[PDB]
RNA sequence: CGUCGUCAGCUCGUGCCGUGAGGUGUUGGGUUAAGUCCCGCAACGAGCGCAACCCCCGCCGUUAGUUGCCAGCGGUUCGGCCGGGCACUCUAACGGGACUGCCCGCGAAAGCGGGAGGAAGGAGGGGACGACGUCUGGUCAGCAUGGCCCUUACGGCCUG
């Protein structure tokens, strides 16, 4: 998550299997997921703080 | 003419209808003894209607879906009963006390997380 | 310990979405990029107003922006030309023709977010922390709420060990569904560190 | 369980026979769940018993339940960091369980091919009087009522 | 002969919504099929609450999409033109079908 | 017979000396039995309907009678002063009046104006106490 | 965030006892999954906890019938494929139902053992939910962040 990093995958990389995902928010590269953009650890702290719309704690 | 009976069984649901007549019994188009071929419990299906010392009247016509076939077996048991209490409102006095109105509620409980399925740990040894 | 957060908890009864808006899996990601983006600037321009709660809605191609603020004074100033100004910077931000709206809150002491903002303050501008803590918990439940409590993290008055605070007064049932419980944290950025300043009212119940 | 008595698991009897035993005798067999299987090596078993034996499978089966019904257990107490081999009288709920159990690994012991042909040997020679079953329940009763000088120690 | 689909994430606002959709046709003449509830979709997230480790820990969040169907029959100039015109609550989306 | 309260289940420790925090059971007593003849009902599911009847019956068993009393009395009756030894000691804290039916194994100091007499024998209970409330209805 | 641990505990107000630190409550008997209830008792209550409020499954109602369904009838290339209905299964909204509520015995009461009735009977099965706190517990490599350090290399591209 250094800065040269994020603002690398940001871009063409000569190739299309050369190119990956980060979280939008917190720039982490590991555990991103492509519904939300955001890692696990942001999907919690969002869903947490209510501001992704229909999406609550389950219980089944 | 029609007597209709529900009936349901871990995830398996049947639908029964029963009309006087000889006492054939037909599953989704088929045979009882065909659609449950070598299935040693199969007979148990018809058992709420010897009870009543009918399977000598009443034929049977079965649409059944969903489960495996323990489940369609247990379904139309508890189906005939509730078709039978439906045509001799007076049935539920004796069928009641043997366990045939009962619709038995133990159904599949959900994996949990940290554990392999549902209740099972994983190992760990060299505590 | 380890709480889980009191909003989350109760997102599908007693609270609801601070965004309100409906999108397929093709667009969900980008609208909620957007709709973060929307939401820093809010917390960097309106901070000094007593920004409480960022709202958003979309309807098609829209975005209704609405912004819980204690003084709306400050929001709007002479002849709306702050809010005139934000308006135009929202909207070159995205371009769907934003239409902000602001709200006062009534009785800005029944405001978590509010309450949690206040402290911090108090604590960047080196206040003691547990007469503050006290005052803020009184102040609270002098205006109605059934119940308060105030906590602060720890690293207290520069001193090298970290240590929880800690103030309630009155009913504050974490556990209990139907309990309206409205929840505040904000971050003082201090000399010596950062402290993380939680407050919870208890207003109500169902 | 401390509190509890765990009340005992009321099986449902069989169709072809009516009856529970034969139930309970239908489980210990059956193993991964494949009860259908288990089922059909009792029945044939029964069937064999029927022909190489001329009254009914069902008497001889419970001939040799009682047969390989025990009345004398030993149970280990710790005393003293020692183990203490008390004799005790096993309940008719213990005598089938050890019973039935016993009579499945006999039969299974057995050196014959086909299960069915293992579990209705094993059924015939225990209702005989005779067989790894019968064997193993009078080692357990002799070695009962030879360690009573270590009776003493209730348990 | 048209067809109205309606998803959303909230059921109170999709409900209330289709209830006005029906209504307002409805007054508009022609016979209205009713709102027919279709099968919900349901997609599960599952993270582990720690953020470097303990991956027994699993927070468990979903995501759950609402159907409705109105399926107006024997279209008006007044029903369709009173149509597309109702505007929609915050959530609510609508597609129209023939 | 009588606007005069009663206590008859059992001497709360802090009836009289602790009046503020009974007056609270008494107003929690009030509100509760106002709630159950209320169409506010409907609300508060079954299980809870049933924790406040509960409730309910429970105060109107303990505090039935008691709740007459606005604020302290200005005398009390007792019929044995050692079994309710802890409501004469609590009467005397405040400065208040005692009449008691004191019999052989009490001490006659601690009641002001006592009735040596039986504390047993229903019939004498009886006759002393119709004759206390008779006079009370008369002189009114 | 883990862990003791979903273990049942941690306290406060007024009153009372003690010269005082403090005690009482919160101890005792019974019972419970539980500081859950009953009785006794100078305590009477309350707060955070237990429980319940929320979700899923189990039974039944209504509202609704397409892309789901087919008992009766009419077609039928044998296909619910057609016309039909929407009865049944189902789908998804709102409610009902279970509370020792009703009888028999027992106990002072909490409650216990049987009995109907019921889909379910005494916590109906499962989940979410983790007290004051303990561990100089884990993470400066998710993020933020005080201090120290490098800033032609401890920064940044590229091939292997
Ligand atoms: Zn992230």
């Amino acid at each position: 998550a250094r800065k040269a990093l994020i603002e690398k995958a940001k871009r063409t990389p000569k190739f299309k299997v050369r190119a990956y995902t980060r979280c939008v928010r917190c720039g982490r590269a590991r555990s991103v997921y492509r519904f939300f953009g955001l890692c696990r650890i942001c999907l919690r702290e969002l869903a947490h703080k209510g501001q992704l719309p229909g999406v609550r704690k389950a219980s089944w | 003419e029609q007597y209709y009976g529900t009936g349901r069984r871990k995830e398996a649901v049947a639908r029964v209808f029963l009309r006087p007549g000889n006492g054939k019994v037909t599953v989704n188009g088929q045979d009882f003894n065909e659609y449950f071929q070598g299935l040693v419990r199969a007979v148990a299906a018809l058992e709420p209607l010897r009870a009543v010392d009918a399977l000598g009247h009443f034929d049977a016509y079965i649409t059944v879906r969903g489960g495996g076939k323990s489940g369609q077996i247990d379904a139309i048991k508890l189906g005939i009963a509730r078709a039978l209490v439906q045509y001799n409102p007076d049935y539920r006095a004796k069928l009641k006390p043997l366990g045939f109105l009962t619709r038995d509620a133990r159904v599949v409980e959900r994996k949990k997380y940290g554990k392999h399925k549902a209740r099972r740990a994983p190992q760990y040894s060299k505590r | 310990g380890n709480k889980i957060h009191p909003i989350g908890f109760r997102l599908g009864i007693t609270r609801d979405w601070e965004s309100r808006w409906y999108a397929g899996k093709k667009q969900y990601r980008h609208l909620l990029l957007e709709d973060q983006r929307i939401r820093g600037l809010l917390e960097k321009e309106l901070y000094s107003a007593g920004l409480a709660r960022v709202d958003i809605e979309r309807a098609a191609d829209n975005v209704a922006v609405t912004v819980h603020v204690a003084k709306p004074g400050v929001v709007i100033g002479r002849g709306g030309e702050r809010i005139r100004v934000l308006r135009e910077e929202l909207a070159k931000l995205t371009g769907k023709n934003v239409a902000l709206n602001v709200q006062e809150v009534q009785n800005p002491n029944l405001s978590a977010p509010l309450v949690a903002q206040r402290v911090a303050e108090q604590i960047e501008r080196r206040f003691a922390v547990r007469r503050a803590i006290k005052q803020a918990v009184q102040r609270v439940m002098e205006s109605g709420a059934k119940g308060a409590k105030v906590i602060v993290s720890g690293r207290i008055g520069g001193a090298e060990q970290a240590r929880t605070e800690w103030a309630a007064q009155g009913r504050v049932p974490l556990h209990t569904l139907r309990a309206n419980i409205d929840y505040g944290f904000a971050l003082a950025r201090t000399t010596y560190g950062v402290l993380g300043v939680k407050a919870y009212i208890f207003l109500g119940e169902v | 369980a401390r509190r509890r008595r765990a009340e005992v698991r009321q099986l449902q009897p069989d169709l072809v026979y009516g009856d529970v035993l034969v139930t309970a005798f239908i489980n210990k067999i059956m193993r991964d769940g494949k009860k259908n299987l288990a089922a059909r090596i009792f029945y044939d078993a029964c069937k064999i018993i029927q022909e190489k034996t001329g009254q009914e499978p069902l008497k001889v089966f419970k001939q040799a339940v009682e047969n390989v019904k025990p009345r004398m257990e030993v149970r280990s107490r710790r005393v003293g960091g020692a183990n203490y081999q008390v004799p005790m009288e096993v309940s008719p709920r213990r005598q089938q369980s050890l019973a039935l159990r016993w009579l499945v690994q006999a039969a299974n012991q057995r050196p014959e091919r086909r299960a069915a042909v293992r579990i209705a040997h094993e059924l015939m020679d225990a209702a005989e009087g005779k067989g790894g079953a019968v064997k193993k329940k009078e080692d357990v009763e002799r070695m009962a009522e030879a360690n009573r000088a270590y009776a003493h120690y209730r348990w | 002969k048209i067809r109205i689909k309606l998803r959303g994430f909230d059921h109170k606002t999709l409900d209330a919504s289709a209830q006005k959709i029906v209504e307002a046709a409805r007054r508009s003449g022609a016979q209205v099929s009713g709102p027919i509830p279709l099968p919900t979709r349901v997609r599960r997230f599952t993270v582990i609450r720690g953020p470097f480790k303990h991956k027994d820990s699993r927070e468990h969040f979903e995501l759950r999409t609402h159907n409705r169907l109105v399926d107006i029959i024997n279209p008006n100039r007044k029903t369709i033109e009173q149509l597309m015109t109702l505007d929609l609550p915050t959530g609510v989306e609508i597609e129209i079908k023939t | 017979r009588a606007g005069m309260p009663y206590v008859n289940q059992r001497w709360l420790g802090g009836m009289l000396t602790n009046f503020k925090t009974i007056s609270q059971r008494v107003h929690r007593l009030e509100e509760l039995e106002a709630l159950f003849a209320s169409p506010e009902i409907e609300e508060r599911p079954k299980k809870e309907q049933v924790r406040l009847k509960h409730e309910l019956e429970r105060l109107q068993k303990y505090l039935s009678g008691f709740r007459l009393l606005k604020r302290l009395p200005d005398a009390i009756f007792v019929v044995d002063p050692t079994k309710e030894a802890i409501a004469v000691r609590e009467a005397r804290k405040l400065f208040i009046p005692v009449i008691a039916l004191a019999d052989t194994d009490s001490d006659p100091d601690l009641v002001d104006y006592i009735i040596p007499g039986n504390d047993d024998a229903i019939r004498s209970i009886q006759l002393i106490l119709s004759r206390a409330v008779d006079l009370i209805i008369q002189a009114r």
